């Protein structure tokens, strides 16, 4: 009774949500976690296409999805730690020096 | 504007919020049985009076609503965590299908009072004792769920009330005794009972994160620790010994009896065992408690599989 | 669609709705109420704690279809906490999980 | 399960509005664990019930804990950033905020014109999850526990203190 | 009784106040080592010690550290005048800078002095007027002026006769 277009389009709003988010913050904190919103929204989006045709590789999807989402949220905090420990300064901007 | 099914739900509804009210007001009379074995309930009702009528003051360089949020969290946590916990045959609130799974994401949610008491007491000692504290309910909430998974393994479902039927004949602490002490072990972690007491006592760099809250808050963490060690022993009697399951008496006396045990064995430990060392706690968990689990949960599923001809 | 499903929900319902009420009634009535007048090692364990959840859930999805699955199953999952448990193991022999070096 | 489903989306969208806009590093990290909760909420509506179980279980209280945990040790308390809020800025926003409602109105207009016969809800278990995973996705578990053993080998290299 | 600057429920809340009292003993000196929560909990101040000149401010920090309703006893010939120490670097008494609701005389005063200083506290938190609420009502506190105890205890005294000799143990 649901429809498959209002759980896709949810699923698209908070993908460009956090895709916004990850653009417009200069804090490394911040683009991390639009980087979170967006893979959450991306995992909602299989969960909701698997729940539409009944089968379960929609919540394997997600698993797989939250699989990446926990490991590279432990590397990029890693590398947010080490850029805070090294600079002091957390501005993604500063973090340039290589140019064409 | 009678019917039965008004009549049932409304009776459901009635039984919900009797097994609410009887958990809350356990928990505030294990907190009077702790402080008197270390009338009671006029003396308790009269700290209810005086917490309610000091004054609650928040910290001026402190953050309202994380400094507000944290003892709610560390009350409705594992309050609404009993939710799934089959007190007797049809007194059941929520029969849910994920049931433990309900658990673990109360216990996963129940970390955020720690961490967000430590944040908001603008403090630097009471940061580094709330960062302590975490990272070790972290360290034995990491085995919590697979503790638990031996006996999922052994019910075939998440369901509480087809683990007690799946208890029937002998109760899970036999075949799952070192699922039970490593479930016993995470519990007590988990809800900083001793002797994970105060992790901030190995170093004079760090304060208990408890300190900067007064009168109604500090009383919604001291409730809301007792009513988790009483979910936590309710969860313990459904799933390894047999949950409402006994010969003679009617199944709430068992439950009962089953579940004061515990939170009297639970005040024993308290009085009796002492406290190790930081370090020691965190090693033995993530060196000792975690790879027997898993060991359990192989033995487990091995022994299952040869058995089902 | 039942009575007894539609029963259930709505005692959870008010079982959770009960509940938060009673500590926001219980913080209410405090406050309105009386008169008036970092080491690197805390995210190192958060982070196993994050990958060793993962893992666990991996786990938690096996224990509930052990019987479905068969002795195949049994032998992936074996795999699978065998490569747990060797990760765990070069963790502490690293010096990872050492609180006090 | 239809109203649950609106309102948490709702509410999903709504904290996440104000997650991205927000200047405090725990109040946003606050409204992301409202709008995972939402989200696990939206899960549950739908009948994917490991998928919501695991959305509180791991992602909110996971990894958001190791967000709060690095953001409790880094201690933000206005570093350059706070007082400055650059991207409250109309020039700043305005224009990623122009691309990613194109992006938004293109994906919506490819939603709509696709057949759909409406989400059943009916609740897929654990279970059979479990089966489809140590089933037909077994090697998806095995090099994903490679992959969450590469992701904690990097973590520890990089983040390591000494 | 005289008292100085919807009453069931008053008395409710001072029998609350007076069965529920978490003190905060402070050490300070040989008082409290005869004796044997923060003070944001602790409702009961018991200084119980020599005021010396380099604490004070630590008595009266850690005393506006607590919150209202808040009493205080004070133990011991020290805490009450000064003592036998009227010296250049001791405060001549507690209540110089802090208010004291009970004093006990002894150096140091036993134990169960204490437990009767409890009993005096609490009768004097039960037969007080505090202001209900902080929005509603009159914002005024009325201690009410308490008969002394050597004026209730002069008969029993005043009629002692004989005593044992101190030739005994
Ligand atoms: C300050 C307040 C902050 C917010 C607090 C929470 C807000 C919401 C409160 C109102 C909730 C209203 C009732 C919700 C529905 C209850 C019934 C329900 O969930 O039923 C659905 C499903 C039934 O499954 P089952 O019975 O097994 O199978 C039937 C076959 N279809 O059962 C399930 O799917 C069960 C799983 C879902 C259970 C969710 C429980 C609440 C989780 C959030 C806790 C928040 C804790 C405090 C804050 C933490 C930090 C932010
Ligand atoms: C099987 C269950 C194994 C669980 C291992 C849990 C663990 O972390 O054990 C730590 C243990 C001791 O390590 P540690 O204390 O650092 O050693 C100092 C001694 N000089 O570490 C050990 O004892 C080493 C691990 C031995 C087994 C794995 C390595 C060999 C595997 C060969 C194939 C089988
Ligand atoms: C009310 C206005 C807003 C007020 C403030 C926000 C409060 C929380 C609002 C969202 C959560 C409650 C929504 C209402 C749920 C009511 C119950 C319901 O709809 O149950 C139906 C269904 C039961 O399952 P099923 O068996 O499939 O039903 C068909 C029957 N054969 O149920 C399901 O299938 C699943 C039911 C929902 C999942 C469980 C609850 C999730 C809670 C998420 C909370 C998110 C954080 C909220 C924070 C609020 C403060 C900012
Ligand atoms: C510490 C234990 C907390 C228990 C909370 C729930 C209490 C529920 C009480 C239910 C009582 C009736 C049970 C059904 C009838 C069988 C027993 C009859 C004699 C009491
Ligand atoms: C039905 C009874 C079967 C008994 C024999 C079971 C053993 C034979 C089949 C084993 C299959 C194991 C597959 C494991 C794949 C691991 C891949 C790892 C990739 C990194
Ligand atoms: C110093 C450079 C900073 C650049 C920040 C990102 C700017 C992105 C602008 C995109 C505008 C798109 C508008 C629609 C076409
Ligand atoms: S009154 Fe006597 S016993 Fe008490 S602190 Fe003073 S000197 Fe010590």
């Amino acid at each position: 009774m649901i429809p498959l277009q209002h759980g896709l389009i949810l699923a698209a709003i908070l993908f460009v949500l956090g895709l916004t988010g990850l653009v417009i913050r200069r804090n490394l904190l911040f683009m991390l976690i639009g980087l979170e919103i967006m893979i959450n929204a991306s995992a909602l989006a299989f969960v909701v296409a698997g729940s539409y045709w009944g089968q379960t590789d929609g919540q394997v999807m997600y698993i797989l999805a939250i699989s990446l989402a926990a490991a590279e949220a432990s590397i990029g905090l890693a590398l947010l730690l080490q850029l805070h420990r090294r600079r002091q300064n957390l501005n993604i901007d500063s973090v340039s020096e290589m140019r064409g | 504007w009678i019917s039965p099914e008004l009549i049932e739900i409304l009776l459901t509804i009635l039984k919900a919020v009797v097994i609410l009210l009887v958990v809350v007001t356990c928990g505030a009379f294990m907190s009077f049985g702790e402080r008197r074995l270390l009338g009671g309930s006029l003396q308790l009702v009269a700290d209810m009076i005086k917490m309610f009528f000091k004054e609650d003051w928040i910290p001026k360089f402190s953050d309202r609503v994380i400094f507000t949020l944290a003892p709610m969290i560390a009350f409705t946590s594992l309050l609404l965590a009993f939710a799934i916990v089959p007190v007797s045959p049809g007194w059941v609130v929520a029969d849910l299908n994920i049931g433990i799974l309900f658990f673990l994401m109360m216990a996963g949610l129940a970390v955020y009072a720690v961490l967000f008491a430590g944040w908001s007491s603008n403090n630097k000692y009471s940061l580094l004792g709330a960062m302590r504290a975490s990272a070790q309910t972290l360290s034995y909430e990491v085995f919590l769920g697979l503790s638990l998974m031996g006996v999922v393994a052994q019910a075939g479902s998440f369901n509480m009330t087809d683990i007690v039927n799946s208890q029937a004949h002998v109760w899970n602490v036999i075949p799952q005794f070192f699922g039970f002490i490593t479930f016993a072990i995470a519990g007590v972690a988990v809800c900083h009972r001793h002797p994970f007491d105060q992790p901030e006592a190995e170093q004079e760099l760090a304060d208990g994160y408890h300190i900067e809250y007064s009168g109604m808050k500090f009383g919604l963490f001291f409730v809301g620790e007792y009513i988790g060690i009483v979910t936590i022993s309710a969860l313990m009697v459904t799933l390894f010994f047999g949950g409402w399951q006994g010969p003679l008496l009617p199944p709430f006396i068992w439950f009962a009896l089953k579940t004061a045990f515990f939170m009297m064995m639970f005040i024993l430990i308290r009085a009796s065992l002492p406290r190790p060392r930081y370090d020691q706690v965190m090693s033995f968990g993530w060196k000792i408690c975690l790879p027997l689990t898993l060991i359990n949960l192989l033995v487990t599923a091995a022994v299952i599989l040869w058995q089902a001809q | 669609t039942s009575t007894e499903v539609i029963a259930h929900h709505w005692a959870f319902a008010i079982f959770l709705i009960v509940a938060i009420g009673l500590c926001c009634l219980m913080l209410v009535g405090g406050w309105f109420l009386g008169g008036r007048a970092l080491s690197a090692k805390f995210y190192l364990v958060a982070m196993f704690f994050v990958i060793f959840d993962v893992e666990a859930l991996y786990l938690f999805a096996w224990s509930t279809s052990i019987r479905e699955s068969g002795w195949v199953g049994f032998v992936e999952a074996a795999i699978f906490i065998f490569v747990l448990l060797a990760g765990l193991v070069y963790l502490v022999r690293i010096g990872a999980l050492d609180w006090t070096p | 399960m239809e109203f649950a489903f609106y309102i948490c989306g709702l509410i999903a969208i709504l904290a996440t509005l104000r997650v991205i806009t927000h200047t405090n590093p725990v109040h946003a990290l606050l409204y992301l664990i409202i709008s995972l909760l939402a989200i696990s909420g939206v899960f549950f509506s739908l009948g994917a019930y490991f998928a919501g179980a695991l959305e509180i279980i791991v992602y909110a209280g996971a990894i958001m804990v190791l967000f709060v945990f690095v953001v409790m040790m880094l201690n933000l308390g206005g570093s350059e950033i706070e007082q400055e809020r650059q991207w409250l800025k109309p020039q700043v926003w305005i224009g990623p905020a122009i691309l990613s409602a194109i992006m938004l109105v293109v994906i919506v207009y490819a939603i709509l014109g696709v057949n759909d016969q409406g989400i059943d809800g009916t609740p897929i278990s654990a279970k059979a999850v479990g089966i489809t995973l140590f089933g037909p996705y077994v090697l998806a578990v095995e090099l994903a526990s490679m992959l969450l053993l590469a992701g904690l080998v990097v973590a520890f290299h990089v983040g390591r203190e000494e | 009784m005289d008292y100085t600057l919807m009453g069931k429920l008053n008395d409710m809340v001072n029998w609350g106040r007076k069965n529920s009292i978490w003190p905060y003993n402070f050490g300070l000196s040989c008082c409290y080592v005869e004796m044997v929560a923060s003070p944001r909990q602790a409702d009961l101040m018991v200084v119980a010690g020599t005021c010396f000149t380099k604490m004070a401010p630590v008595i009266q920090r850690l005393y506006d550290q607590m919150l209202e309703p808040k009493w205080v006893i004070s133990m011991g010939a020290c805490a009450n005048s000064g003592g036998m120490y009227d010296i250049y670097s001791v405060v001549q008494g507690v209540d110089k800078f802090i208010p004291v609701d009970v004093y006990i005389p002894g150096c140091p005063p036993r134990p169960e002095a204490y437990m009767q200083a409890l009993m005096l506290l609490q009768e004097s938190i039960g037969k007080e007027r505090r202001p209900l609420s902080w929005v509603v009502g009159d914002q005024g506190v009325y201690r009410a002026n308490m008969q002394s105890e050597r004026e209730r205890k002069r008969g029993e005294r005043i009629a002692v006769t004989n005593l044992r000799t101190p030739d005994e143990i």
